[PDB]
RNA sequence: AUGCGA
């Protein structure tokens, strides 16, 4: 269970991670995930269906994975040709990017399981319903955000940036390959430079880590607080860390730093300060 | 560079002396406690592999 | 919490240079290095102690218990 | 810690006359062992510690 | 921890070789023709069935991680010093893995050069019954890359498919790493209760 | 310049805080997953989605053997009792008594206080008699709810940055979170299988049911309109029997699924197997296990030859647990078991098209078990959804209610069995078992 | 190469059924036909009894609100078709057995 | 009607009992009344076969490529 | 019976001229079954390019549409009667649906050709020169 | 090992040395001649026409080539013969006796063959047998209208999967893996060493070793298992390269042998020692 | 051995798992003893 | 117990 699978691209972060026992237990949902809280237009999607070429549910009166099921949410409405349903994945998700099919949400996230030998049971089953996990995507076709759910999402060929897209291949592309990290994952700079168990020792880090916690602190009453007085914004930083306000709550500063063996007490796991910037208040907290 | 809340300097604690349990009359726990640390079974045999049986007991 | 007296690395008196610096970005219009070359904190201790402040004081002194409100 | 989960305690406060000084005139606030790097490949702080370094001057 | 103009250029046109190394794996382990096109349909399903076949999967990525991994050998032993940008009596992080201060040739490279195949629990990257290892990737894409094999080096960093793998890795370390000292305790006291 | 300073930008938004709207969308944006699940409790459609989990809570009737001197077992008079709606009113606090007028308690209050931030939940509930010999409305105070902190239920919900520092809180506060007896403490959002669709599961538990399982089943986790949820896993026996099973007061029941074939909607045997193989009439493999399958509960039950009998035999054999035997038929008692059963995700009356989606979980199970298609993985995010603490807030809601109605019919089976005292028509016994049972499930 | 419409009927006459596979009926099994006006639009109904059971029909309504049929009889010879409306029915038919019941309780 | 193994009342559509285990004639259907074992005698076979899966092997393997 | 006051009984319907041109197996006629979505209105058409066979593009009010032509399950190449889809044939106002055939053998017949209207739909190609910039 | 001492490893091996005079073909022809055929694993289709008064069944087996198999496996059509016609149908045959109480061409040598079998079988009628190759076997089967209904493919699959045409008891596999730092040895994936015994005129003897620490005892006694579990440990460190000082192992091994057994260090064997506080303070 | 998560007995007591004479017995809290954050030294 | 240094 704790393996990391690919399916959660875009959708968990595959660094914000604890490290220790729930290692694999507790994701952390990326910077641009939202959650389905509603339901919609499953009215209107039965007629524009019956519009494509679906045969009615009473009607077919056929069934097997040698043909494509239409199903809204667990309701099987109808059956069609693999072709078909083919065609009705793709020009559903051209009404989905368009504005011109009021019963068809931006957000509907349209199952297509294509024929496969010995594959995924085959079928078109769209899902409108709640807690639905939902990504932003760049469809390319109308070059338009479009909303792209973790099964949906297992095929289909999204370019990581416009000039990886691979001909006649990448329906969509990556927003931004930020937009697969979490939080903290942006939040930490270069991050992509370190080794991965270093990134989420970060997190574990910037998790645990005394800052700022407010400024009502005088209208709180917590059993601890701790608060850096002498608190700084990062030099270096994502654009994120302005675009999720962390400035608000600044929890370091930018140090002087030699990197240097020299003093014999800066070995393997300690460090050296300044005694006099110390004295000069360096990196008090309350 | 941030400052991790985590003070393990903090976390010393020292006892010569302190509360026992009745059902033991052996060191209570934990710091805030002035509790004991344990010498569990590892650091038993441990000791024992050391031959310091006059440390043993 | 509040712009440090002196540059933890070098020892350079800073807190004068806040306010003028602020005024120098508004007033002045400057830009940051130029601002910091005017006010002489011709090191990069000296530098960041200043680019690098956030007065947070101002929010905290919103939450002044001691005015009616 | 740094911005790279590198955390480590810092084992001393040393004098400031002691410290190393550069031609610059400065003695750094906080000395990292370069033999930390090879094994965490830590290599983003280097980059944070070039940037860091640019951008303020 | 930079390399010559020249340690890149062997880098780079080493690194150009892969692009033939991950398909030619592909047929071979598929037991098909020499430069069976990466598209022909037989080809297509043959790596459907290799896909439904977890022995056979398994093989595939152990036989292209042979090539790449000899691509990979090769790379380090060829831009090694012999690309640094800074020699030895000098070159630090060489001082450190050389002298064994700490790391490895293997770390030193993996800054330096690639990261190399990626593997969990013994194996390649995991597939999608879809047959991708990647959103980005199409079912079956036959990239050494797609298959988790990282050229990029933490010197000029990861692309960010590469990441996810390198993820992949660290955490399936860092698992191990967790479950393994758990595994120790009732070996050692299970029969240290007896010798004692 | 790439990620320059907001200096004066910043600053001023230090010394003159926004007054009308938090910078930092994503900030707010990011927990709105939260906020966003605990405002479906209170409002939606029809009226958020409590009102629909009060609507599947349906009715408690109880019956006083109702003597009359049929009359004399036939009602000793009906009394059902239900609940209409639920209200929830933001934190408010009368001084002293309550003959006071309240005040918009704010949770700057809660922290100081450290103490919970409670809101009086209410609930219009509905006391039927003898069928509708009498309507009693009632509207029930039942104790403090922990609110949402920014929620659609909470007073800073609409409150502008400014206002916000004018109530002593974080120019930002988030919010989302519960402060209860001044400890914050939020719902863990969980991932529980992607709802209301079949996964074709291998799972060795299957086998460890019992002789003649297989690995092999299905697992749907059918959500109801109100989000509660009822698993229906079907399992494939080694034999070619197919059960159906099912959890109903957390124990497990197997029935054979041909059973709640017939019981969905009157067929025959020829419009079951046209049901499931269609055009495909080529597997033997197919054609031989529904041979077995059919013929094999047309050798069990030779003598339900009508799904009326059927349902009788499902209401009869259940009306025991049900709690729906003093007042329903085996009949009524059968079909509230379907509607609230199967695929009740698929809602009452959806009862042909929850037949239609049961045959398409036999033919994909038995595509499963001949091995023409590829398992699922319960476990890849693809085949996952995420439960909401806001929606477990929900859930949990519905059931407190449906147990605190259990507890008025406690109450009155205790009185009946006790004295028989007053009729259910006395306000005094409305008041009196109100009065008698505790309510205050905001604790 | 397509072939033309000559002329089209527009009111009710025809109608189709699905059914279990294997429907036969008597040699004279009878189908009553009701009509429904609804606003502007009708909805079918069909009814018919035979010996033992007893075939009732109805529409679709969620399928029949969005769909509709058109049915017609192309002749080869004459190119034309006569074009009927007809509503698809999927009918169940029980019987006498399927009208027994036991008490509603033990 | 008669399917595979399978064979259906035609009134009803129920399986109606085998008539190879009749005590005659024909049949009749528990939900019809259409006479079994005296109408169509029906001459059931079916071709099964094997699965293609419980004989993995090495021929098999040299045969699968 | 004639339930849900919401119906009414039937009093108008038509004769069906099976033989008019029909002839015992002579006359190779058909009867067609084309499904319709309620959004278009039959009866303002005037031919049906059912004819293509495959090549069944449709224009209906100048927009375009492709037709999915089935050829199995109601009207298999396969078995006896391998469809359910069945036709009810009136007479008269004043009597009952029939079942269609072709003779008095118990026959229920099949439609000769089975249409279905889809929907057709630009989904324009992305326009990769301009998207897929360096 | 250390831990529970189990006598079922779940990787039982016995190596084998191969006589320097052992050629590598013949010693590959050994690993041939020796590895278990399971019927299953010669069976190419299996149709069953199972056609209904006496429930009939038609099975035809249509196998591999003779020599296709014969060549894989060393066996022939004439083993095939005997193992169907004793183990294969008498197997079945029993198999649908259970299914019963779970209710609850063609020569005159030929004909004697049928006719044989089914006087040694109840349920078979025609015996079919592709004596050209051996590429099928038909044989029909009666049953009564009585027998209902019964998944014959997969009672079929059954018994293929359970008819061996070579078996060496616990023994599965003998394979010929690269000879390195030591002779030539076949490592078998099963431990029986009897059986080996008859095959001394490829194997010295004196040099068979295995994995498998009980059997050792069973069969070469005390000191063998002790240097067997001396040895496999040994290995099990020398796969993470770790140097281990002997005196340890050989010590651990002796405790484990103090009693001339495999007494593993769990509260069965800490049973027989003699500090009953020793044993209150375990479990 | 009877019949909810009941008060222990003596039996669920010194024995089962850690207990008193593993937890207690075997291994114990000690007097004269300190824990601490290790720190480097070259000097000592 | 949970979390934690790890
Ligand atoms: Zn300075
Ligand atoms: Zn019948």
């Amino acid at each position: 269970v704790r393996k990391l699978l690919p399916e959660s691209w875009g959708f968990l972060c595959p660094v914000h991670t604890p490290d220790g026992s729930p290692c694999g237990l507790l994701n952390h949902f990326a910077h641009k995930c939202r959650i389905s809280t509603q339901q919609s237009d499953v009215s209107r999607i039965p007629s524009i269906l019956y519009s494509l070429g679906v045969a009615p549910a009473s009607h077919t009166f056929a069934a097997g994975p040698s043909l494509c099921c239409v199903q809204i949410d667990g309701k099987i409405i109808g059956w069609v040709s693999h072709e078909q349903g083919k065609i009705i994945a793709d020009t559903l998700r051209y009404w989905k990017v368009e504005g011109k099919t009021p019963g068809l949400p931006i957000d509907l996230e349209i199952g297509y399981v294509p024929p496969s030998t010995r594959g995924q049971y085959p079928g078109l089953y769209l899902f409108g319903g709640h807690s639905r996990m939902l990504r932003p995507v760049r469809y390319l076709p109308l070059d338009k955000e479009d909303i792209v759910g973790p099964f949906e999402q297992v095929y289909m060929n999204i370019a990581v940036t416009p000039q990886e897209i691979q001909n006649n291949v990448h329906t969509h592309v990556e927003f931004t390959p930020t937009n697969i990290l979490s939080i903290l994952a942006n939040l930490t700079p270069f991050s992509d430079f370190n080794q991965s168990p270093r990134n989420m020792y970060q997190c574990q880090m910037g998790k645990q880590t005394m800052g700022t916690p407010g400024v009502a602190l005088c209208h709180r009453s917590d059993n601890k607080l701790y608060r850096l007085q002498t608190g700084q914004t990062p030099i270096v930083k994502a654009n994120l860390y302005d675009d999720y306000g962390m400035d608000n709550f600044p929890n370091g500063f930018n140090a002087v730093v030699a990197v240097i063996s020299y003093t014999g007490y800066d070995m393997d796991d300690a460090m050296i300060i300044n005694k006099s910037a110390d004295e000069r208040g360096f990196g008090y907290g309350t | 560079y941030q400052r991790l809340r985590h003070m393990v300097n903090d976390k010393f604690q020292v006892r010569s002396t302190g509360p026992v349990n009745s059902l033991t009359m052996q060191p209570v726990k934990g710091r805030k406690r002035h509790g004991g640390i344990r010498v569990g079974e590892m650091e038993r045999d441990a000791l024992i592999g050391h031959g310091t049986s006059f440390l043993l007991q | 919490m509040i712009v440090p007296v002196r540059c933890f690395s070098c020892g350079k008196v800073v807190g004068d240079k806040w306010e003028s610096y602020l005024n120098l970005l508004q007033e002045d219009e400057l830009d940051e290095g130029t601002a910091l070359s005017r006010l002489g904190l011709k090191r990069y201790c000296c530098r960041r102690m200043i680019l690098t402040h956030v007065d947070l004081i101002e929010k905290f002194l919103r939450y002044n218990p001691l005015e009616k409100r | 810690s740094s911005r790279h989960g590198q955390k480590g305690v810092c084992s001393r406060k040393w004098p400031t006359i002691d410290m190393p000084f550069s031609e610059t005139g400065i003695q750094p606030d906080i000395i990292i062992n370069p033999h930390a790097f090879p094994s965490r490949m830590t290599i983003g702080m280097f980059v944070e510690s070039l940037a860091g370094k640019a951008g303020a001057l | 921890l930079r390399l010559t103009a020249e340690g890149n250029k062997w880098r780079t046109d080493i690194l150009k070789t892969s692009v033939d190394t991950g398909r030619e794996a592909a047929a071979e382990v598929t037991n098909l023709d020499k430069d069976t096109p990466a598209d022909d349909p037989e080809l297509l399903k043959r790596l459907q069935e290799i896909l439904r076949d977890n022995n056979k999967s398994g093989i595939l990525d152990a036989v292209t991680s042979s090539k790449v991994n000899a691509i990979t050998s090769q790379v380090v032993s060829k831009c090694v010093p012999d690309g640094t940008m800074k020699k030895f009596p000098c070159n630090s992080m060489q001082a450190m893995a050389l002298s064994g201060a700490k790391g490895s040739n293997v770390n030193v490279s993996q800054i330096m050069c690639l990261l190399g195949q990626q593997a969990l629990e013994g194996r390649r990257v995991p597939v999608m019954v879809s047959g991708k290892t990647l959103p980005s990737f199409k079912p079956y894409e036959t990239d050494a890359m797609a298959g988790g094999y990282v050229k990029g080096r933490f010197y000029s960093g990861i692309k960010p498919q590469e990441y996810y793998f390198h993820c992949m890795a660290g955490r399936e370390g860092l698992i191990d790493t967790a479950v393994k000292t758990s595994r120790s305790g009732y070996l050692q006291r299970c029969l240290t209760k007896q010798l004692e | 310049r790439t990620a320059d300073f907001r200096t004066l930008e910043r600053e001023s938004r230090f010394i003159n805080p926004p007054k009308d709207k938090s910078a930092f969308p994503l900030l707010q944006e990011a927990v709105q997953p939260h906020i966003g699940s605990f405002n479906a409790l209170t409002e939606g459609p029809d009226g958020g989605l409590l009102n629909l989990g009060v609507k599947d809570i349906g009715e408690k009737v109880i019956f006083d053997g109702k003597p009359l001197n049929s009359n004399s077992g036939y009602l000793g008079n009906k009394l059902s009792v239900s609940v209409e709606q639920v209200s929830i009113a933001k934190p408010m606090s009368n001084d002293g008594v309550s003959s006071a007028v309240e005040r918009k308690v704010y949770p700057s209050e809660s922290r100081q206080r450290l103490t919970s931030y409670r809101g009086k939940l209410l609930l219009k509930l509905k006391w039927s008699v003898n069928n509708g010999e009498e309507n009693l409305f009632e509207v029930r105070d039942c104790g403090g709810l922990p609110v949402m902190l920014q929620s659609n239920r909470c007073h800073l919900n609409k409150m502008s940055p400014y206002e916000l520092v004018q109530h002593k809180e974080e120019s930002d506060e988030i919010g989302g979170y519960f402060i209860v007896n001044g400890i914050e403490k939020l719902i863990r959002m969980l991932i529980v299988q992607r709802r209301n669709h079949p996964m074709a599961i291998i799972r060795p538990s299957f086998a460890n049911r019992g002789a003649s399982y297989s690995h092999y089943g299905i697992q749907i986790r059918s959500v109801r309109p109100d989000q509660t949820s009822q698993t229906n896993v079907l399992h494939y026996l080694n034999d070619g029997q197919v059960t159906f099973r099912f959890s109903w007061r957390k124990n497990e029941y197997l029935v054979p699924v041909v059973m709640i074939l017939k019981a969905l909607c009157h067929t025959s045997d020829r419009e079951i197997f046209d049901g499931i193989i269609g055009n495909d009439v080529k597997d033997s493999f197919l054609t031989d296990r529904l041979e077995l399958l059919l013929r094999g509960f047309k050798k069990r039950y030779p003598h339900l030859q009508n799904r009326t009998q059927v349902l009788q035999y499902l209401g009869d054999k259940f009306r025991v647990v049900f709690q729906a035997s003093p007042d329903q038929s085996d009949l009524e008692v059968g079909q509230e078991v379907l509607d609230r059963i199967v695929l009740v995700h698929l809602g009452k009356d959806g009862s042909q098209d929850k037949f239609r989606m049961l045959l398409f979980m036999i033919r994909k199970l038995y595509s499963l078990v001949a091995g023409e298609c590829s398992p699922d993985n319960p476990d890849a995010t693809q085949h996952q959804e995420v439960l909401l603490g806001g929606f477990l807030y929900g859930m949990i809601l519905k059931e407190k209610i449906d147990e605190y109605l259990q507890n008025i019919i406690a109450q009155v089976r205790m009185d009946i069995n006790r004295g028989m005292a007053i009729n259910f028509k006395d306000k005094r016994y409305m008041s009196r078992v109100l009065m008698r049972v505790n309510e205050n499930i905001g604790s | 190469s397509e072939i033309e419409i000559e002329s089209v009927q527009d009111q009710p006459s025809v109608a189709v059924g699905s059914f279990f596979k294997g429907f036969r009926a008597p040699s004279d099994t009878t189908f009553d036909l009701y009509k429904k006006k609804k606003s502007e639009k009708d909805e079918f109904v069909l009814h018919g009894e035979n010996e033992r059971l007893e075939y009732e029909g109805y529409t679709d309504s969620s399928s029949q609100a969005s769909n509709q049929y058109v049915v017609g009889l192309f002749n080869p010879e004459k190119k034309s078709i006569q074009l009927y409306k007809a509503p698809v029915l999927v009918s169940k038919v029980v019987s006498k057995s399927s009208k027994n019941l036991r008490g509603p309780k033990i | 009607s008669v399917v595979g193994s399978l064979i259906f009342c035609l009134d009803c559509g129920d399986l109606l009992e085998n008539p190879n285990a009749v005590l005659g004639s024909n049949v009749e259907c528990s939900q019809c009344k259409a006479i079994y074992p005296k109408s169509q005698f029906s001459n059931l076979k079916v071709v099964t076969t094997t699965a293609d899966d419980a004989f993995p092997s090495s021929l098999r393997a040299k045969k699968s490529v | 019976f004639s339930i849900p006051d919401g119906f009414k009984k039937c009093k108008h319907l038509k004769n069906f001229p099976l033989n008019g041109d029909n002839k015992k197996k002579a006359k190779q006629q058909q009867v067609w079954l084309i499904k319709f979505p309620s959004n278009v209105d039959i009866s303002k058409l005037k031919s049906l390019p059912v004819d293509f066979e495959s090549s069944t593009t449709m224009t209906i009010d100048k927009h375009d549409y492709k037709i999915m032509d089935d050829t199995d399950i109601e009207s298999s190449l396969t078995q006896d009667n391998l469809s359910n889809m069945t036709l009810l044939v009136p007479s008269e106002s004043k009597e009952s649906l029939k079942i269609a055939s072709t003779a008095k053998d118990n026959a229920p017949l099949q439609f000769d050709k089975v249409f279905s209207v889809s929907e057709t739909a630009k989904i324009p190609a992305i326009d990769y020169s301009k998207v897929r910039v360096p | 090992i250390v831990m529970t001492a189990s006598a079922a490893i779940k990787t039982p091996q016995m190596t084998l040395p191969i006589w320097n005079d052992v050629s590598d073909e013949q010693a590959d022809t050994f690993c041939k001649s020796i590895s278990k055929v399971l019927l299953s694993e010669v069976i190419d289709k299996v149709i069953v026409t199972e056609t209904t008064a006496a429930r009939s069944y038609v099975i035809h087996m249509r196998f591999f080539d003779n020599n296709e198999y014969s060549e894989e496996y060393d066996v022939s059509k004439e083993e095939l013969q005997n193992v169907i016609s004793n183990q294969f149908i008498h197997l079945l045959e029993a198999a649908i006796v259970k299914e019963i109480k779970k209710q609850k061409n063609m020569n005159k040598v030929q004909r004697d063959r049928q006719s044989a079998i089914i006087s040694h079988h109840r349920f078979i009628t025609k015996y079919n047998f592709d004596d050209e190759s051996g590429k099928w076997c038909e044989f029909k089967l009666e049953l009564a209208a009585d027998t209902e209904k019964l998944l014959m493919v997969n009672i079929v699959e059954e018994i293929c999967r359970k008819s061996i045409i070579r078996q060496i008891p616990h023994i599965d596999r003998c394979v010929h893996p690269e000879p390195e730092n030591g002779k030539r040895v076949l490592v078998t994936e099963g431990v029986n060493f009897q059986a080996m015994w008859d095959q001394e005129a490829f194997i010295d003897v004196d040099g068979i070793t295995s994995n498998d620490v009980a059997a050792v005892l069973k069969t070469y006694g005390v000191e063998a298992a002790r240097n067997t579990i001396v040895n496999e440990i040994n290995n099990v460190f020398s796969r993470y390269a770790i140097s281990v000082s002997f005196r340890h192992l050989d010590l651990i091994a002796d405790m484990m042998t103090r009693q001339g057994t495999y007494l593993a260090f769990n509260r069965q064997g800490m049973e027989t020692s003699t500090s009953s506080f020793m044993k209150m303070s375990y479990e | 051995k009877a019949q909810k998560v009941p008060i222990p007995g003596v039996k669920q007591a010194l024995e089962k798992k850690e207990g008193l004479f593993r937890k207690h017995m075997m291994g114990k809290r000690v007097n004269y003893a300190a824990r601490s954050v290790i720190s480097p030294d070259p000097n000592i």
